[PDB]
């Protein structure tokens, strides 16, 4: 119960962006929203914000009209591009910010150290480097008691490890109870810490729901790289016959797609017969859901 | 409110930013220049007759003031859109007026402050340094004109503040802010007396003295010239008006309702700006 | 060489932006004020005599055309780099000078053309609305857009001068000021002091010279000939000089931004 | 062969930020630029180009000095947080910056087209969403013939589509012979298309050469994944006292983690009475590559 959308049309210009986008979030619920580049996924954010106010549609934020400022009051927001006063001290920027959401002035050194940027703080925004802007933004999101925490394309410029962290403390404040929606374009590393997505194509929302139930209703093919299972063809024209899709490289090697779905049994022979120098198995991975359901839009 | 961080902000940025270095600097150097090196446009080189400085300041002050005010304020709310910082304050559990209202108090603490300063290397300048002035009416003139140039001051940060939320570029809100400084000191005055002189030779001669009202500048001329100062003998345009427009209290309220019609014009443009 | 494309980039900034309409009307409107309602003090009433409505308008010129030109190019250099968009440009195959050199003769054409199409507009309606006094204007005014145009590029070189300096937009305006307000106020109250001081001794044989060292009082020279020690040609020349050095010392400055 | 850096090192004021790189480059090798949030990356990639003096030593590129535009002139810059003009629509942005780049003037339709913002056109940097902005950055990268690309950061921002044709192009542009100096942080997928991977930290560039070359540098385990296969309990036991190091996760799976070298003869078992349930086989990535180096030397 924490954003709830009365299928929002938004209109910029002549130029509709958004249309019957009807959404919904639990309270500890973490919705990753995913989308073409051009879709909605920063105005559809704007959107919950109350930067904007929807001329078809009554979003609800915390329970609340966006317009109210108490929304805000536990509500933190990261942007895209967080651009920040360049002539400011990174400390001093984000005593500042606390200083606008009335956070104690305890909490500003501690959250300073806890993202990992304590160490180079002191020095003017100008100086920072596009990842320790994107730690200061992330900081900036952390800051105070976040109930509903709005994240925009978070792990631009983050480091893997600064990633995983960041990704660790996602999950932390989901059992914390607070309300995340996170949209990201790196769909690698999102499976664990998402617990339902949404894709959105042009306007339309394309479908919403948690990993299993988008999975399973999509039926979406394994992917099996491999690499000298057991001869050049031995293996490719057992399966050319069988009714599946088998391309087999000049480099002795057959790269076989199944179904995953129901003929679990047949993977104790699909690695059976012959000794194979290499295998790579990748199970049917989000990634490889977003471009099944773009290659349905269209 | 939360509008005191802000004005917290903003002269924190007065401090770092030569600004409140060069505005004091500046506008002190204005004040000493005309103290001793003025008046010698006449030949007599150095004196502090407390009626001309406050009079010939308060002229070289209207035009001044005005545009320092448009310079520190045309870009408060374009140049943050620009920067991109500006929708991430919005975000916050801040009203759009209450930012505006913030950044106002801010930019005016920033003049007052700094004309507070310069003028106070100033008065000790004179009073030091003069051979024997009475200080009491130096000090409740220079107060008054203290007070007139930083309530300028505000209503032309409150008018930059209307144009940059009407605007949507940074230069284009310097030419809109350059085009309203021009038009109220050289155009307000010059095409009213031209009024008279020639669309009333006897058209309606009862109405001109009170419109100066509408321009601040010449307000600010009228309040700092006519004053308790003696001799007090206006030349063209204010003697229609040093008569009588029956104030005493009455221009430091129409200047006040400016500020305010502006502060809410301000409010107003700013609450829509966005798409 | 290819400057150019930088050139016709802030020409269509100016065009694209509200500039060319509120600094050519800015002088359509006071120019016809000048012509028509200057004399409103005793009579108003219009186009009194060519030379009269000049003095006037130089000496307003003096006083304005200055601040326009610090008001347009403070933010060229340093607005860049606060939109951290210059680092982009410099990475072009065009180099520290080229850029500053392109962005004056944009700014430059800019100021060219408002004067163009507003003092010409000014002497059109002098011509049309006003008797047949005279129309050979042409070096009156023709005179007025070649001095007012050197005038603004000189102060608009001084503010690349001062922009390629500051880091922060905002006190690049500060240090703006400072220049307008050393030549419009400082430069002529001190120097008629210094001579007060100096009773009958200052030297009298380098007073027009030190007039020299102030392009406001240059560009009052050059609109006060109608019918002097330092040559017409001299009197031109050193606001020549004055644009050179000034765009020698922003190319200086510039060269060492970062 | 074209970028030489050799025995250069950078400070701001009074902080060392770059210490002792060594960097050599030559045509159609793609280089890669990882390491820790803010260790140098940029500011050496930034050394590259004219746009910072070195404060020791010297960084030939194209075997000249890297301030005379003829080296830029043979040359293109994405720069990360890539930032418009943001009033000027993107077919006037990209006809300026090639009118200043030099080409065609038909090129740059070609490209508009070419990256997808055909419809986007006309309509204005500020409306401009962040995709589509470094979309427009990189379709400006891709003007003129690039002898040396410096795409930095580039993958933020982009769909797992866009980021995937933007690999594709990369490795069109490796086929011609186009150098291109990588330095993005997304991770996963770009190890296929780096020819020589260079991981610097804070330090210096303790690390350089091929993915293949740094796998081999360093013995890196094999990964093995499963959720819920058999049992929980049995697998362990069965695996642990195996002379086997087995990762114990709690989700009824027993992961067991290999030498890398081992897994070869480890099969037969797997196939004995592991039941392919779930299996997942994963080489050592750059993901584990990036961490070991990363550690075990900073
Ligand atoms: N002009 C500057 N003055 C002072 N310090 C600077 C300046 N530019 C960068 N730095 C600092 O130098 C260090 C190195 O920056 P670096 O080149 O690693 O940025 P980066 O590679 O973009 O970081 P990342 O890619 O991980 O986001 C950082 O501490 C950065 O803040
Ligand atoms: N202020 C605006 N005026 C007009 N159109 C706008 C505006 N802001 C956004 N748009 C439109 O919205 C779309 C881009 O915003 P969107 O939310 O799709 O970005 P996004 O999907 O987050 O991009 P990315 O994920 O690549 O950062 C485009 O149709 C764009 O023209
Ligand atoms: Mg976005
Ligand atoms: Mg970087």
């Amino acid at each position: 119960n924490a954003v709830e959308i009365q299928g929002v049309s938004q209109r910029y210009g002549s130029m509709t962006v958004l249309h019957d986008l009807n959404l919904n979030l639990g309270e500890g619920e973490v919705l990753g929203l995913f989308g073409h580049n051009g879709a909605g996924k920063t105005t559809s954010m704007k959107l919950i914000l109350g930067l904007l106010s929807p001329s078809e549609g009554q979003v609800k934020v915390l329970g609340r009209a966006p317009n109210d400022p108490q929304v805000r009051r536990q509500l933190g927001y990261l942007p895209e591009n967080v651009t920040f006063y360049p002539q400011l001290s990174g400390r001093e920027t984000l005593r500042h910010f606390a200083r606008l959401k009335g956070a104690a002035l305890t909490q500003v050194d501690e959250l300073l150290e806890q993202v990992g940027l304590a160490h180079a703080a002191d020095r003017r925004v100008k100086t920072y480097s596009k990842g320790m802007r994107q730690r200061l933004g992330l900081a900036q999101a952390l800051l105070g008691e976040p109930r509903l925490l709005l994240l925009d394309q978070p792990t631009v410029g983050l480091d893997p490890i600064a990633t995983q962290d960041l990704y660790l403390l996602i999950d932390r404040l989901r059992q914390r109870g607070t309300s995340i929606i996170l949209c990201s374009h790196v769909l690698p590393g999102v499976e664990a810490h998402i617990n339902r997505a949404a894709i959105l194509a042009k306007g339309c929302l394309q479908a919403v729901g948690s990993l299993s139930q988008l999975r399973a209703e999509a039926g979406l093919p394994v992917r099996i790289r491999a690499s000298g299972i057991s001869e050049r063809d031995s293996w490719l024209q057992r399966w050319t016959d069988a009714g599946h899709s088998a391309r087999g490289l000049s480099e002795s090697s057959i790269e076989v797609v199944a179904v995953n779905g129901h003929k679990l049994v047949l993977l104790r022979q699909l690695l059976g017969e012959g000794e194979p120098e290499d295998i790579e198995i990748h199970q049917p991975s989000l990634e490889d859901l977003y471009r099944y359901y773009m290659e349905r839009a269209g | 409110n939360q509008v005191w961080n802000i004005a917290r902000k903003e002269l924190s940025d007065g401090l770092r930013n030569r600004w409140l270095l060069a505005i004091s600097l500046l506008f002190a150097v204005l004040a000493v220049g005309i103290a001793w090196l003025g008046a010698a446009a006449s030949g007599q080189l150095g004196f502090t007759s407390i009626p001309a400085t406050i009079a010939s300041l308060a002229s070289l002050a209207t035009f001044l003031m005005p545009l320092i005010a448009l310079l520190l304020a045309y870009d408060a709310i374009v140049g943050e859109d620009e920067g991109g910082t500006l929708m991430l304050l919005l975000t916050y559990p801040l009203g759009r007026g209450q930012i505006l209202l913030g950044k106002f108090v801010g930019h005016g603490l920033i003049l007052a402050l700094a004309v507070l300063i310069g003028f106070g290397c100033a008065a000790l300048a004179i009073a030091l340094l003069v051979e024997g002035v009475e200080l009491g009416m130096l000090f409740w003139a220079f107060g008054r004109f203290m007070i007139s140039s930083t309530l300028l001051g505000w209503v032309f940060l409150a008018f930059a503040y209307v144009l940059s939320g009407k605007v949507n570029e940074k230069s284009s809100a310097a030419g809109l802010a350059l085009g309203v400084w021009f038009l109220f000191v050289l155009v307000f005055d010059l095409v009213l007396l031209a009024l008279l002189v020639l669309s009333e030779g006897k058209f309606n001669p009862e109405l001109l003295p009170w419109l100066l009202l509408l321009n601040p500048t010449d307000i600010y001329r009228l309040i700092n010239l006519s004053g308790f100062e003696g001799s007090g003998s206006a030349m063209g345009v204010l003697s229609l008006g040093a008569d009588l427009p029956v104030p005493a209290a009455v221009l430091w309220l129409c200047l006040l309702a400016w500020i305010g019609v502006s502060l809410l014009l301000a409010y107003a443009i700013f609450r829509r700006r966005l798409t």
